[PDB]
């Protein structure tokens, strides 16, 4: 599990 | 009481010079923009000249612009109009007319047929 | 390529922008004279930047607090919390963009349809537009955050930013064209302020919003290219610049008015 | 709430709904003050513009391009205007009609314009300057019997502007007279103006069908300049 | 010849001035030197009335001083329940440019007038759900600056035609014309007895009038500029006068002269409305500043400022019970203070 | 014209011959009114929120 500091912060 | 007693009229020769004077009383004369107005016989109240509170600005009608000089002494409460080169066109009852409100740039109503802050006026006649 | 990791700074900039937007929203709520449609859209822009800053500081707090080990959460609960924070984040972004467009539209109508302005734009239609913007931003944000793994979401969100950029530029540059025609008519009868104001309205918008939509564009176009990769790791900067929008919007749209500056 | 108190709230809400309806009718109606001396052909402009349709104020209301205009020809007041003119601090424009023909009276029109412009309350109100009776001005300058230099000696040295438009192929001297008269009021407005309000000179006759179109164009540009300043674009 | 009459007028003017100077054995500043100051009279906007679209030009309290008429140049008279911010009526006017309004002391009628020289009187106690115009008094040849009801059926009306007139509303006809003013008559206040009233003009003069005798009983002339506003002192033996000259002045009828002048060199703009408080000790002057100033009517120092408006305080009225001062502005807002 | 002057003269006749009291007595009457009616002036002497109808 991880909290994204907002969506799409990395390619996904 | 606001009063604008005025003197210096009479009869002059064409090309003559004259000095109208207006002993303003009953108001804080330094605060008011002062106007001269004249009524040629059977005509309306032609405005003649204007002087600001400090005298730092003056204005005239083109019929007199090159010829009359308006001045004021704010300690005497006297308004003046020197008329260096009078013409038969200038024959009128002159009236010193105060602006309505102090510290104000719009001189409304100074030509109005009945207006409170205006003298009883001096007749100028020219031969 | 450089980086600006800025991991803790989000809490500062988010709280700063939260206060600034809260003041604008409170000012327009307090001054009932500010229920004009333009100030309605400016209030809604402020409230949107408020929700942006709040949601960013919320998951800044959650991410720090988890990293500190001061909090634990179940994985599924944590991911749905992340979803709900990102839904409100993406919604207050889409609606921030739409309220910037809506102010641009209100201003444009107030100029090019100046005499019919209050027939065309009126507080019923202002409230209806505000509703449509907020509800659409929530609907689309729920779609975008649910289907976030589909490139069509990122591409659509970028195409929306490009549509709002084209809208802003066309409307404000045309308004500046009328401003220049008026300056010519004035000078002509008598015998760059708008270029500056335009350069603020569009430059802050593009400088602060543009790099996030660049980041999304490059995720679609090039998730594996190393330079695209270096841009991706700058994501914190680009979101913080969105928070800088949450700071600068109330300054450029509310506190240009003396009526706002009075209170 | 008490029954009488609730009923009072219900009546206030009905009144509030009617006020909201009247607000939209009011905000969509652009008010205009029409000023001018007896000579200035003001009545002929009201009578012409009515094709676009004992008391102390005459309301002529007209529509251009689905925009409603209310134009107030103030009449049968006394000639002391400094108190009633304060009312019009919220009109879109003052249409100041001027008889451009009778140079003797033109200086009175200049001082009236200067009083409108400098007034503390009209300080935000733009003036649509209808230099009227241009036909009679043209006749007077072409006949040459009367001589503007006798009334405005600066006309001995004023030269026609580069923006001048001698539209019908009119005489250079008629054009010089016209634009001089224009530039007197433009000097008043340009010198003392603060940029919150502007003067919109137009040359017109009673026969001009386009005077409603001129007022539409001027009110459009006034509200544009107002909003473009408010948005700091101008 | 006219010069003989002008000289006799000068003689009588000098005689009046000498008589006034012979009564000026003291000044109110000296007599008020022995009595304690009123202190900082702070007051707060308890109620704000948002209903008007345009600037309010005039406002007036009812006798049971809860209902408040307010007249705006969008063409509305709004009647407010001031206790509740609640509109009890909103009257569409036949001419937008309203400049005056009043209640009848009976409450039954409300009047207004303006640039259209009519006094439109509206009956509030009609059997129908909406107000109807019961008379339109149309004899004035100039805008109406102030209309005040003497009773349910008599209204007195100052106009820019330099006259006031007292109307019988059932007849719709001028019972009396008050003709002595040389300037545009700007303000009208009734004595508490309604047997006398005073009107200030755009002459720097106020005149006292007898409504029965139809005559100018006195003229007060200490002002420099247009007396935009006038208000009787509640004793009925004195009245205050706001002017473009930035001064208020209090004139006592029996002394026939200026008893006090209220002035402060920081104030360079006119007064547009005046009201006393119920004791008379506060003089409330609505300035163009756009502040709104309270003066100790006796001490002549500024007790406080009602700094709540962003445009002219066009109108200012203290409730007959003295419980609030309403203020109205070109802001379109009425703010009620105590 | 002569008529307005005749009117103004007769007005100033009726206005000169009025009875005038001393300014000290006028002042003292107004001051007595203020001091007598001071307690019943809610602006001069603000009444508590129990009595104030505007924010009771
Ligand atoms: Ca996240």
């Amino acid at each position: 599990y991880s909290m994204e500091h907002f969506r799409w912060g990395k390619p996904v | 009481q606001v009063q604008l007693q005025e003197s210096g009229g009479g009869l002059v020769q064409p090309g003559g010079s004259l000095r109208l004077s207006c002993a303003a009383s009953g108001f804080t004369f330094s605060n008011y923009k002062m106007n001269w107005v004249r009524q040629a016989p059977g005509k309306g109240l032609e405005w003649v000249s204007d002087i600001s509170q400090s005298g730092a600005s003056i204005s005239y009608t083109g019929s007199v612009k090159g010829r009359f000089t308006i001045s004021r002494d704010n300690a005497k409460n006297t308004l003046y109009l020197q008329m260096n080169s009078l013409k038969p066109e200038d024959t009128a009852v002159y009236y010193c007319a105060r602006c309505p409100a102090p510290f104000t740039r719009d001189c409304f109503d100074v030509t109005s047929t009945t207006y409170a802050y205006r003298g009883q006026g001096t007749q100028v006649t020219v031969s | 390529l450089e980086v600006s990791i800025s991991d803790g700074l989000f809490l500062s900039l988010g709280l700063v922008s939260l206060v600034e937007n809260a003041l604008v929203v409170a000012t327009i709520a307090k001054n009932r004279n500010l229920h004009s449609p333009m100030y309605c859209f400016i209030c809604c822009l402020a409230l949107s930047d408020l929700l942006v800053s709040g949601s960013n500081v919320l998951e800044t707090a959650v991410i720090l607090l988890l990293e500190a080990g001061a909090l634990v959460a179940r994985a599924a609960v944590l991911q749905q919390l992340d979803n709900v924070i990102d839904v409100i984040t993406c919604s207050s972004m889409l609606s921030s963009l739409c309220f910037l467009g809506a102010i641009a539209v209100d201003r444009y109508i107030s100029i090019f349809y100046a005499l019919r302005y209050h027939s065309i734009v009126t507080l019923p239609r202002a409230r209806r537009a505000v509703a449509a913007i907020w509800v659409a931003s929530v609907v689309f944000s729920t779609l975008f955050i649910a289907y976030y793994d589909h490139v069509a979401v990122l591409l659509c969100l970028v195409v929306f930013f490009l549509a709002m950029l084209v809208l802003m530029a066309v409307l404000y540059v045309h308004m500046l064209a009328r401003a220049c025609q008026h300056a010519q008519g004035i000078a002509r009868l008598h015998k760059l302020k708008g270029a500056v104001t335009l350069t603020i309205l569009l430059g802050i918008f593009f400088l602060c919003w543009g790099p996030f939509f660049l980041h999304l564009t490059l995720i679609v176009l090039c998730p594996e290219h190393p330079t695209c990769g270096c841009i991706f790791k700058n994501f914190n900067l680009f979101l913080a610049l969105i928070i800088c929008n949450a700071i600068i919007d109330p300054l450029i749209y509310a506190f240009h008015s003396q009526e706002l500056r009075r209170t | 709430l008490s029954a009488e108190d609730k009923a009072a709230v219900e009546r206030s809400k009905m009144i509030e709904k009617q006020l909201q309806k009247d607000k939209q009718v009011y905000r969509a109606t652009h008010r205009l003050l029409l000023l001018g001396a007896d000579n200035s052909g003001k009545s002929t402009i009201v009578k012409q513009m009515r094709i676009y349709h004992t008391s102390g104020i005459f309301e002529t209301k007209f529509q251009v391009d689905k925009v409603n205009f209310h134009m107030f020809d103030v009449g049968a007041q006394r000639d002391e205007r400094r108190k009633w003119i304060q009312c019009f601090n919220d009109v879109t424009a003052i249409i100041f009609v001027v008889d451009s023909s009778d140079y003797n009276r033109l200086q009175e029109a200049l001082n009236d314009f200067k009083s409108i412009w400098n007034n503390r309350w009209l300080r935000t109100i733009s003036v649509i300057l209808f230099l009227n009776k241009q036909d009679l001005l043209a006749e007077k300058v072409l006949a040459g019997k009367s001589k503007i230099e006798d009334y405005f000696p600066e006309f001995a040295r004023y030269t026609t502007p580069e923006d001048a438009t001698p539209e019908p192929g009119e005489d250079p001297r008629v054009t010089r007279a016209k634009y001089f008269i224009r530039d007197e009021f433009l000097r008043i407005s340009t010198a003392s103006g603060d940029g919150r309000h502007y003067c919109y000179p137009h040359f017109t006759c009673s026969v001009d069908t386009e005077n409603a179109r001129r007022i539409f164009n001027d009110c459009r540009d006034i509200i544009q300049r107002m909003h473009l300043r408010q948005y700091e674009l101008l | 010849e006219l010069d003989q009459l002008r000289q006799e007028a000068e003689q009588l003017k000098n005689q009046i001035r000498d008589a006034r100077k012979a009564c000026a054995d003291a000044t109110l500043s000296q007599i008020t030197n022995n009595i304690d100051p009123v202190g900082r009279i702070q007051m707060r906007t308890r109620r704000t009335l948002r209903g008007h679209l345009a600037k309010i030009y005039a406002m007036h309290w009812g006798t049971d001083s809860r209902l408040l008429v307010s007249a705006s140049q969008d063409g509305k008279l709004i009647i407010w329940d001031s206790y509740t911010t609640n509109k009890v009526h909103a009257i569409p006017l036949r001419s937008s440019w309203v400049m005056t309004c009043a209640y009848a002391p009976s409450g039954n009628y409300v009047a207004c007038g303006g640039l259209d020289n009519i006094c439109s009187i509206y009956n509030l106690k009609t059997r129908e759900g909406n107000v109807r115009v019961s008379r339109e008094l149309a004899g004035h040849t100039g805008y109406l600056s102030c209309c005040r009801f003497l009773d349910d059926n008599q209204i007195v009306t100052s106009s820019g035609d330099t006259t006031c007139a007292l109307w019988d509303i059932e007849t719709g006809q001028q019972t009396t014309t008050f003709t002595g003013h040389t300037g545009d008559v700007m303000s009208l206040s009734l004595a508490p007895d309604t047997r006398l009233f005073v009107s200030g003009a755009c002459d720097a003069s106020a005149k006292l009038w007898d409504v029965r005798e139809g005559m100018c009983r006195q003229t007060f002339t200490g002002h420099e500029s247009d007396i935009n506003a006038i208000c009787f002192f509640p004793n009925g033996n004195a009245f205050a006068t706001g002017s473009d000259d930035a001064t208020c002045r209090l004139f006592d009828l029996r002394a026939d002269q200026e008893l006090m002048t209220y002035s402060h060199d920081n104030i360079i703009c006119g007064i547009t409305s005046v009201s006393f408080s119920k004791s008379g000790r506060l003089l409330l002057a609505g300035y163009d500043d756009f502040n709104c100033n309270v003066w100790d009517a006796l001490k002549a120092d500024r007790a406080g400022v009602l700094a709540g408006h962003d445009n002219r305080v066009s109108c200012l009225g203290v409730t007959d019970d003295g419980m609030a001062v309403a203020t109205g502005s070109w802001d379109s807002f009425l703010k009620i203070w105590n | 014209s002569i008529a307005q002057a005749r009117k103004l003269v007769e007005q100033l006749k009726m206005e000169a011959n009025i009875d005038r009291i001393k300014v000290s007595k006028a002042a003292a009457d107004l001051m007595a009114y203020c001091e007598a009616h001071a307690k019943e002036d809610p602006l001069l002497t603000p009444v508590p929120a129990s009595e104030n109808p505007f924010r009771e």
